[PDB]
């Protein structure tokens, strides 16, 4: 997606 | 890109749906 590459494991 | 709320709960419960899910669970 965006940022969700590695934000959805970080947030 | 607000899936990054519900979903975020739910990429985390990896091996977190089995160390503080069984806890109560």
């Amino acid at each position: 997606m965006w940022k969700v590459g590695f934000f959805k494991r970080n947030r | 890109k607000l899936l990054i709320t519900i979903h975020d709960r739910k990429e985390f419960a990896k091996f977190e749906e089995e160390r503080a899910r069984a806890k109560w669970d």
